[PDB]
């Protein structure tokens, strides 16, 4: 295929010493892939949240370019 | 824990390489979608150090 790599450009909103369980991480990843990308190339803007707390912002880019897309993180607080 | 997201750019381009260990968790049954989910998972795990200690960066995963 053309796209061979997925990139995540991130920055921290708040320090959070907690860690999501694998069950939570799996649910987060499945949701975006299935309902957001839907098996196609694209760009998603996201925020990792710990309850009501905004913790991390990540721009996820899936494009034909295997090269680091750079740019700035984007969010969905 | 949750991931709030929105598509900034949506396409119908399906040209995506296959991978090893396509995800079968969360109702996924492998395939390209599973390749993408396994990619996102690795990136989120990588970023735990950055919400724990601060900082940003660009992380990648084969898909």
């Amino acid at each position: 295929g053309e796209a061979t790599t997925i990139w995540g450009v991130g920055a921290d909103e708040a320090i959070d010493k907690g860690t999501p369980s694998k069950n939570d991480l799996q649910n987060m990843s499945a949701d975006l892939a299935k309902n957001g990308f839907k098996g196609h190339q694209g760009v998603a803007c996201s925020t990792v949240k710990d309850g009501n707390k905004d913790v991390y912002m990540i721009k996820f880019s899936l494009a034909g370019g295997s090269n680091d897309p750079g740019g700035s993180p984007c969010s969905d607080d | 824990w949750s991931l709030r997201w929105r598509m900034q750019k949506s396409t119908t381009i399906a040209a995506i390489a296959g991978c090893s260990g396509a995800a079968t968790f969360g109702g996924l049954a492998g395939g390209i979608v599973g390749c993408i989910a396994a990619g996102i998972l690795a990136i989120l795990q990588g970023f735990e150090v950055n919400w724990h200690n601060g900082g940003g960066g660009d992380r990648s995963n084969p898909v």
